[PDB]
RNA sequence: GUUUACCAAAAACAUCACCUCUAGCAUUACUAGUAUUAGAGGCAAUGCCUGCCCAGUGACACCAGUUUAACGGCCGCGGUAUU
RNA sequence: AGAGUUAAAUUAUAACUAAGCUGUAAAAAGCCCUAGUUAAAAUAAAAUAACCCACGAAAGUGACUCUAAUAAUCCUGACACACGAUAGCUAGGACCCAAACUGGGAUUAGAUACCCCACUAUGCCUAGCCCUAAACCCAAAUAGUUACAUAACAAAACUA
């Protein structure tokens, strides 16, 4: 993967649901997203009150969409998905699969520094 | 204004066999279409060494470090056109162009074809360094426009008394 | 006289400029269509600059946005959405399709009246919010308007920004123009003239509340 | 220490801006005849190079344009 | 540039520029226009600026309160440093 | 450098309750279109992390995401070129909160100050200037040494 969209959706039932993942996909699709995977989270309370599209939402779906995009079409996906109303908080990120772990190979301690002063005789 | 197709099966997937029997999918992620400015950046690069240079694998020839400052110069110029404002990659700018500068005069008091092939094939127009760099302002410029325009006319007077002069003469001696 | 320093001015022709921006040729086909914009000209009846819009069997000269240029394609709607629209500069959109900030021109005051408000050049007005089922706009003299969403707008800003910075060098350049010169009687001020302090009159509304 | 040298500068600088705002106009005029005599020595260089090349009038088309009288 | 045609052509008026107020709007003005607009006025391009005051009289607010680029106003008496 | 976003506060504005609220060493002035609780746009600024020492040439930068990106096969070098904290200037916009100036209330022999209240330019964005700082780490850049050696203090003394 190359991107992942953090897609906090509106707490609604199964067919509505589906239909409005669908069309987010078909949306990626027609900026030429090539999606590998979808995640569910589940439904979840959220943190705090979001106020999106005139309303105020408690409860909301966690979804997870990956995808290779092109560098320019992220902006026009980024737009598509604040106009969406369904929708309650839409957020691209770098994919964390992209970089590599580099090495804990453990702390090194640290020295007391010396001969930050002179020899004087105080 | 080069431009690259966007299928061009960017550099480090290139020369590894097998590319052409695989699907229209793992192709469209291995173009350019995904890849980022760098990759095309890389791809300018090699075509450009392999447009202009003479033997590919010497990065640390002049002319080849020349090729590579050349092409972050024009990305630069394309970021000062797309931004305005950026003072510090406006800086990068002038620096670069000034070492890109300082490397072909470098490459000028040594060998002469090599830097008459790197200046016609890159548009790069080598103009040397003038002496007394002074600011010119604006009573300078006045005297200097004026003084032109002065010599303009004493030369045209001059010519036209010439002009007039040669006239009489043979005037006088036709008879 | 009725109004006075008015007259000697230039000859002027008078283009015939459609206001309702949602005009279908055919009662045949009532869906939403899409033109082509030839020219921009200078008009001498407004501030603004104007468009010549052709589509179908029919041109209309319109009030032109800040960037339209010759050989344009412009989208005129009604069709009101959930996901709204996207919106460029050209295209006309009733104000419930619209996004919360736009900056709209030539505003629609009653469904089927026409575009009456913010005409002038480089005058724009923005949404502010659509609540049940009402848009509510601010005008270029920061006044709120209440509508109805249906109306059609034109999303952007009038041409001819900088007619405001436009220096007008001479009075032969106002006798031009046709403005006589004013009177020379000199009124002493009344209590009409120092600076006003007035509060924001309330938003104005032209939703009928049955 | 150095506060002194510090404070005798801080109060010549002191009383160089209250001279200035004391006396703004005398150096408003004394500056606007500076710049006319600027301008003007300017103009008798200029008509001493036109005159010592032979000419007895200046080359046409040329207008002799304010270059320090120029509007703040 | 304009004006007291028939005693006054000007330092008078107008003028670009700069300021105030009053108006969210459709079939005869304004206008077949819509606040970067249109009227009611003041002062005069440009450059430096335009200090203080709502106590009175007006005008908004229909009472408080706000306004001077609104009408307008911006101090006495007495003693003191080598006169 | 652009584009997009807002968690903690705060506020315009509503609904209940109270007659007080703010203000200090102490008081007055101010507000009672006030105060507390519950709902909340816009603007401004980015707790903790940070006992971290990174980026940039310097000024400077530490809320989040994306895009573009941090010269030189790396010596010194201008009056040339390009930047340059805050404060200030022209035009447009925004204005929670802070606040020069100003007006009140305290203090004082006087207070056009230190204390308190309210408000303006301004601090914010876009576009153009201005080119100034205790721009100081008062220690120039690039290669090196711990040999000789303590004016005093401070951040030890020094070669090309
Ligand atoms: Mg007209
Ligand atoms: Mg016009
Ligand atoms: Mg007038
Ligand atoms: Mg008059
Ligand atoms: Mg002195
Ligand atoms: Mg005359
Ligand atoms: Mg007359
Ligand atoms: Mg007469
Ligand atoms: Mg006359
Ligand atoms: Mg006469
Ligand atoms: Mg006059
Ligand atoms: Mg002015
Ligand atoms: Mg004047
Ligand atoms: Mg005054
Ligand atoms: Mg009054
Ligand atoms: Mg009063
Ligand atoms: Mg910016
Ligand atoms: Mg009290
Ligand atoms: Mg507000
Ligand atoms: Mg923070
Ligand atoms: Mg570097
Ligand atoms: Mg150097
Ligand atoms: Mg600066
Ligand atoms: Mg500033
Ligand atoms: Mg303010
Ligand atoms: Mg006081
Ligand atoms: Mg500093
Ligand atoms: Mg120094
Ligand atoms: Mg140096
Ligand atoms: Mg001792």
């Amino acid at each position: 993967p190359r991107y992942e969209l953090a897609l906090i959706l509106k707490a609604m039932q199964r067919p509505e649901t589906a239909a409005a993942l669908k069309r987010t996909l078909e949306a990626l699709m027609d900026r030429g997203a090539v999606v590998r995977n979808l995640e569910n989270l589940g439904e979840r309370m959220l943190p705090y009150k979001i106020s999106a599209h005139n309303q105020r939402h408690s409860r909301g779906g966690y979804f997870l969409v990956d995808f290779y995009a092109p560098a320019t079409t992220v902006e026009s996906m980024m737009e598509h998905l604040s106009r969406d109303i369904d929708v309650i908080r839409p957020n691209i990120v770098k994919h964390p699969l992209t970089q590599e772990v580099k090495e804990c190979e453990g702390i090194v301690p640290v020295p007391l520094e010396e001969k930050l002063y002179s020899t004087k005789k105080r | 204004q080069d431009d690259p197709p966007p299928s061009m099966l960017l550099l480090d997937y290139q020369n590894v066999p097998g590319i052409h029997k695989v699907d229209d999918v793992v192709k469209r992620l291995l173009s350019l279409e995904m890849a980022n400015q760098k990759e095309k950046l890389k791809i300018k690069k090699m075509q450009l060494m392999n447009k202009v240079l003479e033997n590919p694998e010497d990065t640390s020839s002049l002319e080849a470090r020349i090729v590579a400052l050349t092409v972050k110069i024009r990305n630069y110029e394309e970021h000062m056109q797309k931004h305005r404002k950026d003072k510090a990659h406006k800086r990068f700018l002038l620096m670069s162009i000034d070492q890109r500068k300082k490397m072909l005069k470098n490459l000028r008091e040594t060998n002469y074809a090599v830097f008459e092939k790197i200046c016609k094939e890159l548009g790069i127009e080598y103009t040397f360094p003038p002496p007394y760099h002074r600011k010119a302002h604006r009573r300078w410029v006045t005297k200097k426009a004026l003084c032109t325009q002065v010599f303009r006319e004493v030369q045209k007077l001059k010519k036209q008394k010439r002009a007039l002069r040669a006239a009489a003469v043979a005037a006088h001696k036709q008879g | 006289i009725q109004v006075h320093g008015i007259g000697g001015g230039h000859k002027q022709r008078y283009r015939m400029i459609d206001f309702l921006r949602f005009r279908p040729e055919h009662e045949s086909k009532p869906g939403p269509f899409e033109e082509k914009v030839i020219a921009v000209r200078y008009d001498p009846c407004r501030s603004a600059d104007i468009a010549l819009v052709a589509g179908g069997n029919r041109k209309r000269w319109i009030i032109a946005t800040e960037n339209m240029k010759a050989g344009d394609t412009v989208l005129n709607s009604d069709h009101i959405g959930r996901m709204a629209v996207a919106a460029r500069e050209g295209d006309a959109h009733p104000l419930g399709a619209l996004p919360v900030g736009t900056l709209i021109n030539n505003v629609e005051s009653e469904p089927g009246r026409g575009a009456q408000y913010i005409r002038a050049a480089g005058t724009c007005g923005v949404l502010l919010r659509k609540v049940n089922g009402t848009a509510i706009i601010q005008l270029p003299s920061k006044r709120q308007m209440q509508v109805l969403e249906t109306c059609i707008a034109t999303v952007g800003r009038v041409s001819n920004v900088d007619h405001n910075k436009r220096v007008i060098g001479k009075a032969g350049r106002n006798r031009w123009l046709g403005k006589r010169p004013n009177s020379g009687l000199w009124q002493r001020k009344g209590g009409w003239a120092g600076r006003k302090i007035r509060p924001l009159p309330p938003m104005k509304s032209y939703v009928k509340l049955p | 220490k150095n506060i002194l040298k510090i404070r005798r500068r801080k109060m010549n600088h002191h009383k160089y801006r209250k001279l200035v705002k004391r006396t703004r106009f005398l150096r408003r005029k004394v500056r606007e005849g500076r710049l006319r005599q600027k301008q003007v020595k300017f103009e008798r260089d200029l008509k001493r190079i036109w005159q010592k090349a032979g000419l007895k009038e200046a080359p046409a088309g040329w207008q002799t344009p304010k270059i320090y009288l120029k509007n703040q």
